[PDB]
RNA sequence: UUUUGGCAUAGUUGCA
């Protein structure tokens, strides 16, 4: 009548992504923190783009969003920032977002290109994370592009430009032992990394008393985040959230 | 013919046509005559040799170009008319090699059997594997689509234009795309699609969208609208002069406001503009004045582009107005395959509510399983199988229509190389409980167009407003409003539901209500 | 046009509560959760660990309409075992157990970035 | 002086004849453009090819909607000049209607 | 709502694998096709020496034609009841057809074993050229292929030739689609605006604007056309 | 001496109820005990049920006759 | 000339008398929606702030009525207009008069169309009784008509870019005559046939008719799961 | 004006005589799509004449295989009246014959 | 009211008034510039 | 137009990559060796690079409106 | 000597380009012009 | 301080 008692095993864990496993889990748990991590950890990226001069070949929507699209590095501030919403300020205070400058002139001849390494933040934690640098603009001899944004804090449920992660790979039962899939012809299928089979097997006996257990989790962030940092913050926004769910219904039971 | 295919005194386009039955030799040279280039055969072999293949090689830097060719007596242009007395070869590979005879006296032999396409039927990938209607309906789709109509647009103003964000050359591609400039000028994106039944909003022909992806920039698009307008001097009747109306000096005026525009009566490039506001204040003199100043569209909404000023034919001050609109992919718009299928977006799911792969791969689009098989488009699975192949393999794909390299065994063993199911088949993840779904579903790239035809352009709505001078009933004009016709078909259609009150409401209450005064001893209205 | 703010998913507007519970007339101890601004995260959590219990007779959650941010969770129970106390102790248990999840992701971590 | 012509654009007339990509888009005009349509009135106008029987040439028919069993049409023109054509037709009396 | 929430759990799709069948399969139809072109070639050198008599009430045109037609009808469907033969229970073309939700046997024979014969008004492709249907074959060929009878599935894609009597195929119907448009509401319109007036008065008689009996009880009964519906009289067959 | 149905027919039914919710809505006397209802529609609903519309419909037989049937006398269908 | 003038399918007497541009009418795309019973209709926000229906003020809705005139057109739902007993016209979009926002016993409120209002659905050409019929409004947020699945077939509609046309019947006896004898729940057995017109359609049949096989198993968190869905559900899980 | 305003409106033969003048030849160019723009301006359309209704023209004929795309054609009351060209296909300009 | 002549990229400053003609080249094609009011979008 | 920011699918940053895959394919690598190279795995990402047609690179052929 | 099938497929197509790079693909409206 | 609007053509395109 209790939680299950989950145990954790990182296999792998770089950089750029981590890979673990998670066994002693019902499935809905496990689908649920790959939701989290998918649309509900909390990063900086731009918004309230404002354009002062934009001679480029590229029209001003064009250039605000693709300045969205470039990731931030919001390891340590985000959980200290608060939503622009919440805040008490113009909207605008170093509590709930980070200003972002980008002025470049193309006087030379030669094809002049804006990358996110012309951007300049005003807060050093927050840079963007290839600071090869993410090409914005091509701008020809003569154009100028000249902007102020921000960046505020939300996360991928909001907008895409939020979410941290460059692909979540989610997998469990790699030998088909519940049969929750039927191939017609299971020697057609490749195995899968985590399968335990041998050369001549292709799918694992089936189990009538099995459950769904032992999932395999590996987790690309996109850079605005280490990944452990992406799976830390989201299994705390999911107990954060069903925490104040409890909350609203104490209220309510009162 | 030694004359013509040597280009003597007899020109390539002149055709002889022997009839040989009635004894007669009709030699054409008029115009309006159509033909084509086949290469020649003679006792079974092709004129054509590999040393004019080595010099067509190095065409550049040569000076040796298809001139030479027909120069050379290889191939001549031949008319429908001469083929009726033409014995032709499809492909000189197989068709003229010694064999079983079927016929040892072949004239001439076609130079790719793919060319009797048109050019908006010759991007169809695998064409000869689909149902010939829809190769009609994707070649009247390609005209449709949206994409980059010319790389010359920003200087140009055209009433209408669509131009999208991220255009994509096809991963699975036709030779004779190399020389429509379709690579240069790609009208669509390749998409992730996964065909399968899922939630319910992809059924009856439409589709559903990742939601993410569109966030991404995913089919996103602009549309450029130009609004055009002259001041004219006719006579002293009254003069048209660009300035704001005043709210004092002119009596006629609407409600939309007119402080968006500058002190010479024209909006500046950079502003955005609601489906009411003034764009050019115009005003024409009263024989005071009032204004005939133009507004946009009642449903548009967008910011001032671009505003050119100059002088017309006559040398009379004229402006032309480019409004950029934004356009997001949305539920309603249209999306088409390259084979016919055509479909709606039913509803946009976040990343995390679509399903995904053992690796994390969600599809862009899903469509309805029941799309195909009435339909009969196989060429659709066809290129997204070989559109899997080519994004694993890195190499963009053929898919020429008569090539017997390439087919469906060949592609699905080199997919299988690449760890995957050979038929393209996946095992693919209930994005909202994580299970695996049951059956494994058929995804991989596809490329997709947008079509021209949104839903803001096509949505309006009417309570009342502009009737006609004469019928006194609803009108079309300055938008789409102005009310539906209830035809004869729902006139009749409601007679038979026996809804009289709600047929007289249509009919009388709500369209033209009047009233008249008629004598009682005579009939006509006193 | 008629697009819907991003926003209006998972925020709640003025005077609208999170969690609304009304009793199901149709058979006893059954009770019925409208939660207001969410979606599948918390409603096959919720169900699953409501499952786990054996004093609860039924567990079930819908979406009435995707387009739409409502789930309303059916949940009926034995007679000596009301629905909220159900509910309330699948919410505890479920936070116990990804805290206990974090605290073993934090161990690892420092032990793949030690090893 | 007698008139102006439209010229059809990228023909052998029109200033775009010839010219390389780059004097193209120094004259901001796209070099995939293909040509060939006017501009009237900055609208561009291309001419749909218009398809008519060939002329000078003797078809004969077996029509139905009249009495005649059989007629050889030939839509005969002159050459380069006088555009009016001159359609002859010989028939054969239907032996039906006696 | 019941069932499409449970497809979730299920799931449908279609894809390549439910259009392939095994080697066997596509051996025997290619088996069938020769035999079918064996006996279209022994047809013709009959019809070539005399040796084809004329049915009664067709001419020897007409006679050569019903007998390679129904030939090609019998060797298509033998093709298509193979190939249906070779149909797994999973595969998505046969559960989209048993169901009824789309398509029919007839789509998934023409996908993968035999598209069939091209027909333009009821008849083989006709000659346009000087006895030829294209510049490709001799003339006075009446063989399978050169008629247009294409011999490839949707699958194998269809040749030169077989694709472009296909398109004249479908031309037909494209045609056919935008005349029976053309001919939407006309009959309608003339039908109603005859009819419109009739109505059941009162008295359960069925009359006109000017009150003329046209029927003195509505379907010869005074019944709806909601509320009837199929059964057997169990005393018309049985004997006495 | 009444020929005609004793059923309401639909067309008749419909009509009533539109009348009888018109009424209703022009602060016409309720002839049903209501509870919080306040679409005219479901009130004259009720009252259809109720037998208790204070309507005569006036069947026109196809001769100049007719025929006055009270919505009480009616059969509900 | 006048003879022109009323001949012709664009005549005084066919263009402007049998059929005619009607107020109180609006028109866009159709998309699929299951989560809606077939008498719903999914309407956008936009189109429902446009049109108008006119309600009687009464002592009941006097509060319901005053509340939507304070909110006027700028939000929604409601109101465009106030038409007082002497039959002068208030405007809201302009008025900010407290005293003209005064509501009466008789006083006629055109307000917003809102959820549960009455709508008659139509689709062009219109070729038999269920090509019109009735509908429940239901405002969804995007700019599509949702429709469900099964509604489809009478129309003849698919989501391929079709549009509809909704039309609001204006007056409280009109809004009774179209839920008496036109909404697609009476209207699910066609006269013409004496069958249904409507049935279950693409996907949900390919998937009823796997659903209904032999070997169909569920376990005891599926069936809870989809139990949710059934409306009509007494709620006693059957034995297993 | 007489080249501009036959160009302007599509209206061919003499203007005051346009009530029987052939129309739709001049259209404007439809710049939506690349493709689009070649499938216009390489495009041919069959008047319906008195030739049409004596024999049916919107039938994919034999003749067409090279020179016109077999599969391509707007829906509705134009099926089989417009045509596109084949892409190798080439149309006589025309030449003296002396 | 300044425009930028389409050929030459010249600033001039019109009146309402004179006919429109670019002062250093004569070009008849003259552009508004892009305007000083606050623009603002979503990076959405 | 441009390279974009993101992959459309899984979202993986692909806008600093594209010179650098023109330049490995002006050191005569096959284009899947320039795409493994570039650490792009899935065929979602690799669809992206492999099928961009850059037409900013003609757009600048223009002179600017300054 | 000749060109062998299995490079007849290389062959045609560089035909084909050769063809489209001297004529392109509105030789008709611009020739009729011409003339 | 409460308006509004060109008629008739021709072409193209969407759905049935
Ligand atoms: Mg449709
Ligand atoms: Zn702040
Ligand atoms: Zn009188
Ligand atoms: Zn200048
Ligand atoms: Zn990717």
């Amino acid at each position: 009548p209790y939680a299950n008692q989950p145990t954790v095993r990182i296999t792998e864990l770089t950089d750029e992504n981590v890979k673990f496993i998670i066994e002693n889990t019902d499935l809905a748990v496990a689908n649920s923190i790959r939701r989290v991590f998918i649309a509900e950890v909390p990063i900086i990226a731009i918004d309230w783009v404002q354009i002062d001069a934009n001679s480029s070949v590229l029209h001003d929507e064009f250039i605000a969003h693709r300045l969205g699209l470039i990731p931030l590095t919001s390891d340590d501030i985000v959980d200290k920032l608060q939503y622009s919403r919440d805040c008490t300020c113009e909207e605008f205070c170093p509590e709930c977002s980070v200003e972002f400058t980008l002025d470049v002139r193309c006087n030379e001849d030669q094809t002049r290109h804006v990358t996110s390494r012309d951007l300049i933040s005003n807060s050093p934690r927050v840079i963007p994370v290839t600071s090869d640098d993410i090409l914005i603009v091509k701008l020809r001899k003569g154009q100028e592009l000249r902007l102020r944004a921000y960046a505020k804090k939300g996360f991928g449920k909001e907008h895409a430009k939020w979410n941290p992660t460059a692909g979540v790979a989610f997998e469990y039962d790699p030998d088909n032992a519940l049969r929750h899939t039927v191939y017609p012809k299971p020697e057609e299928w490749p195995k899968s990394e985590y399968s335990e089979l041998d050369e001549d097997e292709s799918q694992a006996p089936y189990d009538p008393n099995g459950k769904p257990e032992r999932f395999y989790y590996n987790v690309e962030s996109c850079g605005s985040l280490r990944p452990e940092t992406i799976v830390l913050s989201a299994l705390s926004g999911l107990k954060k959230k069903l925490s104040d769910l409890q909350t609203q219904l104490s209220h309510e039971i009162q | 013919r030694k004359l013509r295919r040597q280009m003597d005194i007899i020109v390539s386009e002149v055709s002889m046509i022997r009839d040989i039955r009635e004894r007669e030799i009709r030699i054409y040279t008029d115009a309006g005559r159509i033909c084509r280039p086949l290469l020649i055969v003679e006792k079974q072999k092709l004129l054509l040799k590999k040393r004019h293949i080595d010099q067509l090689k190095e065409r550049e830097y040569n000076n040796y170009s298809w001139q030479d060719l027909v120069a050379s007596g290889v191939v001549e242009y031949i008319d429908t008319l001469e083929e009726e007395t033409v014995m032709l070869a499809m492909t000189p590979d197989d068709l003229q090699e010694k064999e079983v005879a079927y016929c040892s006296t072949y004239t001439h032999c076609e130079i790719h059997p793919s060319m009797i396409l048109g050019v908006c039927a010759s991007i169809i990938p695998f064409p000869d594997h689909n149902q010939s209607p829809r190769n009609t309906y994707q070649s009247a789709m390609g005209k449709q689509a949206m994409g980059v109509y010319i790389t010359n647009f920003h200087v140009r103003m055209d009433t209408l234009a669509h131009v999208l964000y991220y255009p994509q050359k096809p991963l699975v591609t036709t030779r004779s795309m190399e020389y429509l400039r379709f690579r240069e000028l790609p009208a669509g994106i390749n998409s992730i699609v996964a065909i399968a039944s899922y939630t319910g909003y992809n059924q009856e022909d439409s589709v559903i969208m990742n939601r993410s992806a569109v966030d991404r920039g995913f089919f996103r698009s602009v549309f450029y609208r130009s609004y055009k307008e002259q001041e004219s001097k006719k006579g002293f009747d009254q003069e048209e002069v660009f300035e704001k109306p005043t709210r004092e000096t002119c009596q006629g005026m609407r409600h939309a406001i007119y402080d968006k525009l500058d002190d010479d009566g024209l909006i500046a490039p950079g502003v955005r503009v609601s489906g009411d506001d003034v764009i050019i204040g115009k005003t024409v003199t009263l024989p005071t004045k009032r204004d005939c100043s133009t507004f946009l569209r009642t449903s548009e909404t967008g910011i001032v582009d671009q505003v050119m000023v100059t002088l017309n034919q006559e040398g009379y001050k004229f402006c032309k107005i480019r409004v950029r609109s934004v356009r997001i992919p949305q539920i309603g718009d249209k999306f088409a395959s390259r084979h016919g299928q055509k479909g709606t977006c039913g509803i946009q799911y976040r990343q995390e509510d679509m399903p995904f792969t053992c690796e994390g791969i969600t599809p862009d689009i899903i469509i309805n399983p029941h799309a195909i098989p009435s339909r009969m488009t196989i060429g659709h699975l066809i290129e997204c199988l070989q559109g899997k192949v080519s994004a694993n393999k890195g190499e963009i794909g053929d898919a020429t229509p008569f090539n017997d390299a390439v087919n469906v065994q060949k592609i699905s063993n080199l997919l299988s190389d690449y760890g995957y199911h050979l038929r393209g088949n996946e095992v693919l993840y209930n994005g909202f409980t994580g299970r695996k779904i049951t059956s494994q579903i058929f995804i991989g790239p596809t490329y997709y167009q947008r079509l021209k035809h949104m839903v803001d352009d096509k949505i309006h709505s009417r309570a009342r407003g502009p009737i006609q001078i004469l019928n006194r009933q609803p009108m079309e004009g300055r938008s789409r409003d102005g009310g539906l016709r209830f035809g004869e078909m729902e006139r009749d259609c409601q007679i038979a539901h026996g809804a009289a009150q709600f047929l007289r409401e249509r009919l009388f209450e709500a369209s033209d209500p009047y009233q008249v005064h008629v004598c009682n001893l005579c009939g006509i209205m006193a | 046009m008629n697009a819907p703010p991003a926003f209006e998913s998972f925020l709640l507007f003025e005077g609208e509560k999170k969690i609304t519970i009304n009793k199901d007339t149709k058979v006893p101890n059954a009770c019925l959760f409208t939660i207001n601004k969410e979606d599948h995260t918390l409603g096959n959590i919720i169900k699953s660990q409501l499952l786990k219990d054996p004093q609860v007779l039924f567990a079930g959650y819908k979406v009435p309409h995707p387009l739409e941010h409502k789930i309303i969770i059916r949940v009926q129970t034995t007679p000596d075992y009301s629905p909220q106390e159900a509910f309330t102790n699948a919410i505890t248990d479920l936070i116990s157990e990804l805290s206990l999840l974090e605290e073993r992701f934090r161990v690892a971590i420092k032990d793949k970035q030690e090893g | 002086f007698i008139g102006k012509i439209p010229i059809m654009l990228r023909s052998t007339y029109c200033l775009l004849n010839g010219l390389t990509d780059r004097d193209l888009c120094e004259l901001n005009e796209c070099p995939l453009d293909p040509g060939g349509y006017f501009i009237i009135n900055g609208s561009e106008k291309v001419l749909i090819a218009q398809e008519k029987m060939a002329t000078n040439t003797v078809y004969v028919f077996a029509k139905k909607d009249s009495k005649y069993a059989y007629t050889g049409e030939c839509r005969s023109c002159l050459e380069n000049s006088s555009r009016p054509t001159s359609t002859i037709w010989v028939s054969m009396l239907a032996r039906g209607g006696q | 709502t019941v069932i499409n929430n449970w497809l979730l759990i299920e799931g449908h799709t279609i894809g390549i694998g439910d259009s392939i069948a095994d080697s066997k399969t596509y051996q025997d139809i290619q088996n069938t096709i020769k035999k079918a072109k064996q006996d279209v070639i022994e047809v013709i050198e009959k019809a070539h020496n005399n040796e084809l008599e004329p049915t009664p009430g067709n001419t020897l045109r007409q006679t050569f034609e019903n007998q390679v037609n129904r030939i090609l009808n019998d060797a298509r469907d033998k093709t298509g009841s193979s190939a249906q033969k070779s149909l797994s229970e999973y595969n998505n073309f046969k559960s989209m057809v048993v169901s009824g939700a789309k398509g029919s046997k007839i789509n998934i024979s023409q996908v993968i074993a035999v598209v069939g014969q091209q027909n333009v008004e009821g008849k083989r492709i006709p000659f346009g050229f000087k006895h030829r249907t294209l510049p490709h074959f001799i003339k006075d060929d009446y063989g399978p292929e050169s008629r247009g009878f294409v011999e490839n599935s949707y699958l194998a894609g269809l040749t030169p030739t077989e694709f472009f009597f296909h398109a004249m195929g479908g031309r037909e119907g494209l045609i056919d689609t935008a005349v029976k448009t053309a001919e939407t509401g006309y009959i309608q319109r003339r039908l109603i605006k005859s009819m419109e007036s009739v109505m059941v008065k009162y008295d359960a008689t069925v009359r006109n604007s000017i009150n003329q009996v046209v029927q003195l009880r509505y379907g010869e009964d005074g019944l709806a056309g909601e509320s009837v519906e199929f059964q057997n009289l169990a005393t018309l067959k049985p004997s006495n | 001496k009444r020929i005609t149905t004793p059923y309401m027919t639909k067309y008749e039914r419909a009509r009533v109820l539109g009348t009888r919710a018109l009424q209703i809505a022009m602060c016409a006397p309720v002839m049903v005990e209501l509870e919080g209802e306040t679409d005219p529609l479901l009130i004259a609903m009720k009252e259809l049920k109720a037998r208790k519309i204070p309507i005569i419909i006036r069947r026109y037989l196809p001769d100049g006759s007719y025929e006055d049937w009270g919505v009480d006398e009616l059969i509900i269908s | 000339s006048l003879k022109q003038r009323l001949k012709g399918k664009e005549g005084r007497v066919r263009g402007n008398l049998m059929g005619k541009r009607v107020d109180f009418s609006a028109r866009t795309v159709i998309t699929p929606d299951p989560n809606l019973s077939i008498d719903q209709v999914g309407v956008p926000r936009s189109i429902a702030a446009n049109m108008t229906f006119a309600e009687i003020v009464t002592p009941f809705n006097i509060d319901r009525l005053q509340e939507l005139v304070r909110r006027g057109n700028s939000q929604y739902p409601g109101a465009k207009y106030i038409i007082r007993d002497n039959g002068d016209r208030i405007d809201l979009r302009f008025h900010p008069k407290p005293s003209d926002l005064h509501l009466q016993t008789g006083y006629k409120v055109e307000r917003h169309m809102c959820d549960g209002d009455i709508v008659i659905f139509n689709r062009q050409p219109t070729l038999h009784k269920m090509s019109m019929m009735g509908h429940r409004v239901r405002i969804l947020p995007w700019s599509t008509f949702r429709l469900n699945l099964s509604v489809t077939t009478p129309y003849n509609a698919d989501f391929d870019g079709d549009e509809m046309n909704l039309h609001l019947p204006q007056s409280l006896e009109t809004r009774a005559e179209i839920q008496e004898l036109a909404m697609v729940p009476r209207m699910i057995v066609t006269p013409q046939s004496n069958r249904p017109v409507m049935g279950i359609v693409q996907d949900t049949l390919t998937a009823v008719r796997k659903f209904t096989k032999r070997d169909v198993f569920l376990e005891r968190g599926e069936v809870m799961n989809l139990l949710m869905f059934l409306s009509t559900w007494d709620g006693k899980v059957p034995q297993p | 004006d007489g080249l501009k305003y036959s160009l302007a409106t599509g209206n061919w033969g003499d203007q005051k005589k346009a009530h029987q003048a052939r129309a739709g030849v001049s259209q404007v160019l439809n710049r939506l799509t690349f493709a689009s723009t070649l499938s216009h301006l390489r495009r041919l359309n069959s008047p319906i004449g008195r030739d049409g209704k004596l024999a049916k023209p919107r039938q994919l004929h034999n003749t067409l295989w090279g020179m016109v795309c077999p599969a391509e054609t707007p829906e509705g009351h134009a099926v089989g009246l417009v045509k596109n060209l084949a892409l190798m296909a080439y149309i006589s300009v025309g030449s003296q014959p002396s | 009211m300044i425009y930028i002549c389409g050929e030459c990229h010249t600033e001039n400053e019109i009146k309402s008034r004179d006919p429109i003609r670019c002062r250093e080249c004569g070009y008849r094609i003259m552009y508004k510039k892009r305007t000083k009011r606050l623009v603002v979008f979503d990076a959405r | 137009m441009i390279i974009p920011v993101r992959c459309f699918t899984c979202g993986k940053i692909v806008g600093n990559k594209w010179e650098a895959y023109l330049g490995l394919l002006q050191a005569e690598y096959t284009e899947g060796d320039a795409l493994d190279a570039l650490g792009l795995k899935r065929y979602c990402c690799r669809r992206m690079l492999l099928a961009h047609v850059d037409l900013i690179e003609k757009l600048l052929n223009y002179a600017p409106l300054e | 000597d000749e060109i062998t099938p299995d490079l007849w497929q290389e062959a045609c197509w560089i035909v084909i380009s050769s063809y489209f790079d001297e004529k392109g693909l509105v030789r008709q409206q611009l020739d009729s012009f011409d003339e």
